[PDB]
């Protein structure tokens, strides 16, 4: 009925700087556009509603703007608790929203922590056997993990998950599953995995073998 | 003070139906026009349902039209909402929202509806040990893997929540059917094993409970 493309999906942005969000309507909207602010465990917080008048109790770091069918969006002074997804809104006919904005903050790069762990007795037991690799607190949030078995690459059978920006330090965490069959996990001897990431020119390897204890 | 607050989501097969709630408090509840707007899990917003604020008018988008119900009990300070024919594309978090005004001002926290044939499943819980010392100096990490519950969610802790700060515990990734999560801590090396250091695991839709502790040789 009445579209909102919202121009930046994703962004990344230092303390103290400006961001800005574009939120462009199919047809004239008449300056009927709102923004929220969406956190989290929250309901969307109002931030502006007419285009440009701040809700009350919204920092004036905050501002839009725009007319006929184009829209901005703007924080000014970029502070921590700013992270957030954020919606611009039309409501001159019916209700529709942007698909929205994640905006995460700048770090000085950081590198994972690497971490494997051998498969449990009692999964074994089960008939099953992961191997688990932890990448944590490292930044940028673009990062690569390579399982090896015995030195070849293997892709199936395992799950990656990855967090978002740590509230505490602006890192990233990810990690990373391979799970075999337990007959399949004793045909084999070493299980590696491989963070490749910009803070170092060679990858964390690190590795188990079934080979003691 | 302006309160909404949902309830009643859960977890509902293909073709099958729900009715959620939202309860008001702290105004005049029968003279607001009132919505529900859903999250979807890729984090899209949705206007689902509107109803005016004597129950005579009401709008849906073409999505959930002849599938969804909003209703209104005016004396009981309550909204409903009445789904039927539920597809997967339905699954989201539902908001209550109260609209006064043309957009949103305020809202409920929410309540989750998860459309699947998979069945209710508790989690398996297994120790996440280094062992042989194979790597431990200064701090060293122990983890707890969950698997194989259906549906979300798990609530992960460490040592029944003494241990707090050095936690990650990662969004789960469904496989086929079902869940997988997993979860770190970092301890200083000379308080483990040492002291213990155990991961507690509550599943609500089976109503577990599971501790593991981490024992120091997983090799």
């Amino acid at each position: 009925d009445i579209q909102m493309t919202q121009s930046p999906s994703s962004l990344s942005a230092s303390l103290g700087g400006r961001v800005t969000i574009t939120c462009k309507a199919s047809q004239d909207i008449n300056k009927y556009l709102a923004w929220y602010q969406h956190k989290p465990g929250k309901g969307p917080r109002l931030l502006i509603h007419y285009t440009s008048t701040l809700q009350p109790g919204i920092p004036s770091r905050f501002s839009g703007s725009g007319s006929g069918r184009d829209y901005s969006f703007s924080i000014s002074n970029l502070e921590p608790e700013d992270v957030a997804t954020y919606y611009c809104l039309q409501y001159d006919s019916l209700l529709s929203f942007g698909a929205g904005t994640k905006l995460e903050l700048k770090r000085a790069d950081a590198a994972p922590t690497v971490s494997i762990f051998p498969p449990s007795s009692e999964q074994l037991t089960s008939g099953g056997a992961s191997v688990v690799c932890f990448l944590n607190n490292f930044y940028p949030k673009d990062i690569n993990v390579k399982w090896k078995i015995d030195g070849s690459e293997r892709q199936n059978g395992v799950l990656n998950s990855w967090t978002d920006q740590d509230s505490k330090d602006s890192t990233y965490s990810m990690s990373s599953t391979l799970t075999l069959t337990k007959d399949e996990y004793e045909r084999h001897n070493s299980y590696t995995c491989e963070a490749t990431h910009k803070t170092s020119t060679s990858p964390i390897v690190k590795s188990f073998n079934r080979n003691e204890c | 003070e302006v309160q909404l607050v949902e309830s009643g989501g859960g977890l509902v097969k293909p073709g099958g139906s729900l009715k959620l709630s939202c309860t008001a408090s702290g105004f005049a509840f029968s003279d607001y026009d009132m919505s529900w707007v859903r999250q979807t899990p890729e984090k899209r917003l949705e206007w689902v349902a509107f109803i005016s604020n004597g129950g005579y008018s009401t709008y849906y988008p073409d999505t959930v039209k002849g599938r969804f119900t909003i209703s209104r009990d005016n004396a009981e300070n309550t909204l409903y909402l009445q789904m039927s024919s539920l597809k997967s594309e339905d699954t989201a978090i539902y908001y209550c929202a109260r609209q006064g005004l043309r957009y949103f001002d305020y809202w409920g926290l929410g309540t989750t509806l998860t459309v699947s044939s998979a069945k209710t499943t508790p989690p398996s819980v297994y120790p996440l040990a280094p062992g042989s010392a194979a790597q431990t100096n200064s701090m060293v990490t122990l983890g707890c893997l969950v698997k194989g519950y259906f549906p979300e969610p798990v609530t992960v802790t460490w040592n029944s929540g003494s241990l707090s700060s050095g936690v990650h515990t990662f969004p789960a990734v469904l496989q086929s059917d079902l869940y997988t999560l997993s979860s770190s801590v970092t301890v200083p090396s000379s308080t483990w094993p040492s002291e213990t250091v155990t991961c507690n695991v509550a599943h609500p839709a089976s109503s577990t409970k599971v501790d593991k502790k981490i024992v120091p040789r997983d090799c």
